[PDB]
């Protein structure tokens, strides 16, 4: 009920993996398109339990203090400002290493291309 | 639901009764405004036709309707309409219990008609119901039942002559005569549409059927007026109102077998009622002298009809009916008519008394009701009742003894004269028994004039008959009082009531249980019982010692039983604690009280427990008690430890209070740090301005709490102006002892130097000039087990004064001196290892060598050793002497408990015991670490020379210490502000300085090692660990983030060093000295620190520009967010400049004096955390 | 440590035993002198450890929206704006029940007049 035990590492592993299907399924192929790819990717990823968005702060790999000051909503509650803090974090790791998985599917459809056939 | 129904239908049905009534009022001309003053309407009628607003009385109503008026000029409007109210509840209840019991003569229900809802079953049953109650009227009836309308006042008609039937037997509620209530009638109250319909649907069947309804009525039926009077103090308005509610039955029986059922038992061996009792408490051994007078003043029978029972706060009536159980057990035993039992019981066995009209009434109808269900020949002859008391007594005279047909004048007017006030007087109104027996007589002749003679001569004795038969009833002078006093609080607090118990006596008159509990001791005669139940506060205050060796010298002891908390189930009842005891009013010196003690157990446990009858304690005397002072008797409490108690002596005068002061502390008492040292005493000799005070704060023991700092100018000019109190201007500035007047958890004595100041808080002890004892020997057994248990047992309510202290006991020795200074030197050693204390003189972890981690081995080794040590003297010192004699064990842990900080528990919590504690504590030694460096870098301390070095005021002589050489291992900063950034483009940047100082003290060979180890020290519980970065970079983190919150946590929001800066983005902050702070800091701190910043600022923003747009891509993202981040941080620092510059225009002047708490108000919004120090938000210009 | 069971109930017992002791020590004798002893108290309440905030904020008893604007931090921090909630919550609950204290106080020092002797 009250008690969960959710990491920051569980969530990152579905953001990744949210992000490579939505890599396949839209067939992006330059750089800038990554940004919404990305985005979305983070949109399914922040949970909406409050025990869950608790026990993830309290993990390991998530630090505790905005970048930016422009990403902090305007509200008062205090969970918007949990889960921006938390979609930030995931934006940033993911960036982070994004160019792979294009590059990885670049090469694939240009070896299975078939001569545009 | 049951018991929650009547609550909850109480309020809305007693709205709906007075909106009903003062709407009848007003429709018949009576009419209240908000003020009170009357409104009767004219009584102009044209003749034969009262013109009043939709309602034609008729004429032989006006002159009745006169006498509310009258009423009106007798008793206020709110009183006669809620008597009215009360009255028609009473008799409807009433009826609709007689209908539902179905014990009519005709057998058929009034108001409810089975199978019918809202109806009535005597609709059908017409002439059946007509012949039984009212035949002159049938046919008539008969006629309205051809009719098959008029459901008007014809059935209140019936109504009335069904209560003129039962007026033959039951006259105190149903009078046969014409009422005042007669001519109030409310409007269509026969209407299905009325209140009747809805008393009618609410309660339901299966709570008729309980036999407390009645005390429920009583009691939850008032609730609401309580609730609402509970506001405001009552002063002779809600005395009844406000003490009312029920008593347990199985506590009613156990204080009823003890009153009469033990003096029957005791009166002659022979009576078979041995195995009738289930409460009864045999006593087992007694001295034979008290036995033998018990023998010789015990006659060998009495007759049984020379009971005589006395219930001052009767209430509902629980009691009475017990007792008229018990009474007829006894007449069974003895053998007698099951008839005319009842009958002798009522005239001469049973009597009580109340101060409300309703308990009285519900009262006399319990047992009535009781009475038919038992007697087949009652409610066909009728009997006298006595159950109303206190009525208000009239003034009409040469009326009431015209009719007498006439000693007794001169008693019957004193007595009338005695009535008149008797409402906020209560019970506690006694007449002289010399007056009684005739006065009885004149009662027999009011019975000769009762139904002898015209209607005047009835109308006289029935008006004379109720204050002869009270005071007849209040002088029968009783041999068994079994009732609960009412619990009183701060609104049982009355000036006229505090004059009554001046006029009587004043030994007791702090509260009303004790006048009572008094009352009834004064009214039981010799060889009486009394049996009572109370709250427990009052065997353990001052004021009621004189009360109780009044009562161990004028009476004796029986069986006490101690309830305790715990009780009624435990709901509300914030002091639940309460006794119960029997008192036998025969004077016994050497008598055996039997005690049980069945204290915090829940209902059902203590019920077991008296059952089973566990935990008796036979075993003490009567006079032992006097030993102790006070008289705290106690049933756990040993024959050796009071035996021992008086065998040595006590302190004398040589404790003395503290001084006073009326007030404004504020600016007075102020902490020690945020004053300059050459205004202190204790430090640099030569003004005093400031000295130490002691004021007493948590638990410490021979050591500590040195916090406080007073104003003493002059030997005291400014404060004596006030003048407060100015106690014992003769003993200060000497040596002693001191404790905690305040109850905070157990009781410890303080050493106590020179050169100080005791306050009311802390109380301080000293030697005589020559006396044989010591001081530390004093100290030595204040702290002893022995001392701690007998101040618990002594004040339980922890309220250790002057009073209570000068009787603890004191033994002489003499290995206690040298063990209380070996103690004493621990303890100082301990608490002087802070920064916080003005005898720091250096860090614990710098006087090693080595390793960083070798120091830190060591410094716990030393607090290990320092704890091992103190736990062995304590040890000796409790099995050295012990009294050498009997002891118990460990009262509580906190007797037990070491007080040290080197002491986890003591430190941590005593509650939560954990192995986070081994990382905790590590974490905090290394946080201190770094606030010594700090320390260094201001100018504070010194790396040469031990103690405080600079700590004036003004920056005044700085230069002078700066050139002599005082700092020269780790040179001080010269400006006194130190910058805070998250770059190294400043030479003062803190975490340098830091580095430096770790090198300079630790060598430069393992300083990697040095920095790692803080590095992961801080991330254990000060901070959150990171993914990956070096040591420097998390101090600076460690710096910039979580050290203000420690420092103003430290210093107990009293900061030293001040915090400037900028707002939201960290864009510039520095660190102010308090004591170097002069007028020309702010315009340094603009020249010199902001301008060249916001330079830098510009020179690298226009720098990124050009490196995004060249080689722009997948790096884009990451690149031109410090491009995003520059363009906040100018805008921010150019607005906190021209903050800034606007300050520094002025030239302020701040004096330590005043205090932090004042002077951080005077920079508006450039400091930090404005509104968390000063308590208000702050003002921008 | 991280797994830390703190709940609201405990926070609220010790910030009134806290009260209890600064109204004994000060000896306010007003009703409308509360707000400075109130203050103290809630101050010195609230906890520092990062994890025990977490397990609080979990736990049941305090609600997670703001109730003044006003008492919002100015910062890019997420420690402060809860402890600040904590800080509100507690000074509600605390001045909800603060006569009964004051009073019986009062009618306790009342009964040791000795006369001024
Ligand atoms: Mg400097």
């Amino acid at each position: 009920m009250a008690m969960s035990n959710m990491t920051y590492n569980n969530v990152f592993d579905h953001a990744y993996e949210m992000l490579k299907e939505n890599i396949r399924y839209d067939d992006i192929r330059d750089t800038d398109d990554l940004h919404d790819a990305i985005h979305m990717a983070a949109d399914n990823a922040v949970p909406h339990y409050y025990a869950d968005i608790f026990s993830v702060m309290a993990s390991e790999g998530i630090d505790l203090e905005f970048e930016d000051s422009g990403l902090m909503p305007d509200t008062k509650d205090v969970i918007r400002i949990l889960q921006a803090r938390i979609y930030e974090q995931l934006t940033i790791d993911l960036w982070e290493d994004a160019e792979d998985l294009l590059n990885e599917y670049l090469e694939e459809v240009e070896e299975y291309e078939e001569d545009e056939e | 639901m049951n018991t929650n129904n009547i609550k909850k239908y109480a309020p809305q049905a007693r709205n709906d009764f007075r909106d009903a009534v003062i709407q009848k009022l007003t429709t018949l001309g009576i009419a209240a405004d908000k003020k009170g003053n009357l409104q009767i309407a004219e009584a102009e009628t044209i003749g034969e036709t009262v013109r009043y607003g939709q309602f034609d009385y008729p004429l032989s109503t006006l002159p009745r309707r006169e006498r509310l008026v009258k009423r009106a000029r007798e008793q206020g409007f709110e009183v006669l309409v809620e008597h009215c109210a009360y009255t028609w509840f009473n008799r409807l209840c009433a009826i609709r219990y007689m209908e539902l019991h179905g014990y009519l003569d005709h057998g058929f229900r009034m108001l409810s008609h089975p199978e019918t809802p809202t109806a009535f079953e005597v609709l059908d049953h017409v002439p059946e119901v007509a012949e039984a109650l009212l035949p002159e009227s049938k046919a008539q009836l008969v006629e309205m039942k051809l009719s098959g309308n008029q459901d008007e006042a014809l059935y209140r008609e019936l109504l009335l002559g069904q209560c003129h039937a039962l007026h033959h037997a039951m006259p105190f509620l149903f009078e046969a005569v014409d009422d005042e209530a007669e001519l109030l009638l409310p409007d269509n109250l026969t209407r299905t549409d009325s209140i009747l319909r809805g008393l009618v649907d609410d309660i339901p069947e299966e709570d008729w059927e309980q036999v407390e309804v009645i005390g429920w009525l009583y009691q939850f039926y008032i609730s609401e007026k309580k609730d609402a009077v509970i506001g405001k103090v009552v002063k002779s308005e809600d005395i009844p109102a406000a003490t009312q509610l029920f008593t347990p039955n199985w506590i009613v029986q156990y204080l009823v077998q003890n009153s009469v059922g033990r003096q029957w038992l005791q009166t002659y061996p022979d009576s078979p009622l041995k195995d009738k009792m289930e409460y009864y408490i045999e006593p087992a051994e007694q001295t034979p002298e008290v036995q033998a007078q018990l023998a010789a003043i015990t006659p060998a029978s009495i007759e049984p009809e020379s009971i005589k029972v006395l219930d001052p706060a009767c209430g509902s009536g629980h009691i009475l009916t017990e007792a008229y159980n018990v009474l007829k057990a006894i007449y069974e035993e003895r053998g007698y008519r099951t008839r005319d039992i009842p009958q002798l019981i009522l005239e001469n066995n049973i009597f009580g008394l109340d101060i409300d009209d309703r308990a009285a009434q519900l009262s006399g109808f319990a047992m009535l009701m009781l009475a038919r269900q038992d007697d087949r020949r009652i409610l066909g002859r009728g009997v006298r009742l006595n159950i109303v008391s206190l009525q208000e007594s009239k003034l009409d005279i040469a009326e009431v003894w015209t009719k007498l047909n006439f000693a007794e004048y001169k008693l019957l007017m004193r007595t009338l004269a005695l009535f008149t006030s008797a409402k906020t007087l209560g019970s506690l109104i006694q007449v002289p028994q010399e007056d009684e027996a005739a006065l009885k007589a004149f009662l027999e002749r009011l019975y000769r004039l009762a139904v002898e003679g015209d209607i005047q001569q009835k109308e006289a004795a029935a008006e004379l008959i109720p204050y002869i038969q009270q005071a007849w009833i209040l002088a029968q002078r009783y041999d068994a009082v079994v009732a609960n006093p009412p619990y009183m609080g701060g609104k049982g607090m009355n000036g006229d009531l505090k004059e009554f118990a001046k006029k009587q006596f004043p030994d007791s008159k702090s509260d009303l249980f004790a006048m009572f509990m008094q009352h009834a001791f004064s009214l039981l005669k010799e060889n009486g019982f009394n049996a009572q139940v109370n709250m427990q506060s009052w065997m353990f205050l001052s004021s009621y010692e004189a009360l109780r060796g009044w009562l161990l010298d004028n009476k004796t002891f029986i069986t006490m039983a101690h309830l305790g908390a715990r009780a009624f189930g435990q709901i509300s009842g914030e002091v639940v604690q309460t006794t119960a005891w029997v008192i036998k009013n025969n004077h016994s010196g050497f008598y055996k009280p039997v005690f049980f003690r069945l204290v915090d157990d829940n209902e059902e446990h203590k019920k077991n427990n008296l059952l089973n009858r566990m935990n008796c304690f036979k075993n003490t005397l009567q006079n032992d008690f006097k030993k102790i002072p006070g008289s705290p008797i106690a049933y756990w409490a040993t024959l050796a430890f009071i035996n021992s108690f008086l065998k040595l002596p006590a302190l004398g005068t040589r404790a003395v209070k503290g001084l006073d002061t009326n007030g404004s502390i504020d600016v007075f008492l102020r902490r020690w740090p945020e004053v300059s040292i050459n205004s202190f005493d204790a430090l640099g000799k030569g003004n005093s301005k400031w000295f130490p005070i002691a004021k007493g704060g948590e638990l410490r023991k021979w050591f500590g709490n040195h916090e406080y700092i007073i104003n003493y100018e002059n030997d005291g000019i400014e404060l004596r102006k006030n003048k407060a109190n100015l106690r014992n201007k003769d003993m200060y500035f000497q040596e002693g002892g001191t404790w905690t007047v305040v109850s905070t958890t157990g009781f410890s004595m303080r050493y106590m130097p020179k050169g100080f100041l005791f306050d009311q808080g802390g109380s301080a002890v000293f030697c005589e000039n020559n006396d044989e004892l010591s001081i530390y020997n004093i100290l030595a057994c204040m702290n002893s087990k022995y001392i701690n248990y007998s101040a618990s047992l002594i004040c339980p309510t922890l309220n250790f004064t002057t009073g209570d202290v000068r009787k603890f006991p004191v033994i002489k020795n003499n290995h206690l001196e040298d063990l209380a200074k070996k103690a004493i030197e621990i303890s100082k050693a301990d608490w002087n290892q802070f920064e916080t204390s003005w005898e720091f003189s250096k860090n614990k972890l710098i006087e090693h060598k080595g390793n960083v981690a070798y120091s830190y081995a060591s410094y716990c080794n030393f607090q290990d050793k320092l704890y091992e040590q103190l736990v062995n003297i304590e040890k000796n010192i409790n099995n050295i002497i012990e009294e050498i004699l009997g002891f118990k064990i460990e009262t509580t842990e906190n007797s037990e408990l070491i007080t040290l900080n080197s002491n986890k528990i003591y430190r941590y919590g005593q509650s939560e015991t954990n192995d986070t504690f081994l990382n905790r504590h590590r974490s905090d030694t290394i946080s201190e670490l770094i606030s010594y460096s700090v320390g260094c870098q201001m100018g504070r301390y010194s790396l040469d020379r031990e103690g405080l070095v600079y700590a004036h005021e003004g920056n005044k002589g700085f230069a002078e210490l700066a050139a002599e050489g005082a700092y020269k291992t780790f040179p001080a900063d010269n400006d006194g502000i130190l910058p805070l950034m998250d770059d190294e483009w400043f030479e003062d940047d803190v975490t340098s300085r830091v580095k430096e100082f770790v090198r300079t003290v630790w060598g430069e060979e393992h300083l990697q090692e040095n920095l790692e180890f803080i590095a992961e020290s801080l991330c254990l519980y000060a901070i959150k660990p990171k993914k990956g970065e070096s040591a420097l970079e998390t101090i600076r983190r460690y710096l910039s983030t979580q050290f203000w919150k420690d420092h103003m946590k430290m210093y107990k929001k009293r900061p030293i060093y001040w915090l400037f800066s900028s707002g939201k983005e960290k864009a510039f902050e520095c660190l102010v000295y308090l004591h170097r702070y002069n007028d020309a800091t702010l315009s340094r701190m603009r020249t010199e620190y902001v301008v060249p910043l916001l330079a830098r600022y510009q020179a690298n923003i226009d720098r990124l520009n050009d490196q995004l747009d060249e080689a722009s891509g997948g790096e884009a993202t990451r690149l031109k967010r410090e491009r995003d981040s520059l363009i906040k941080k100018f805008s921010e620092l150019r607005s906190y400049d021209d903050r800034l510059r606007h300050y520094a225009d002025m030239r302020i002047s701040i004096d330590l004096d005043d205090g932090v708490k004042v002077n951080y108000g005077k920079f508006g919004d450039l400091l930090a955390d404005v509104k968390a120090i000063t308590g208000n938000a702050p003002e921008a210009i």
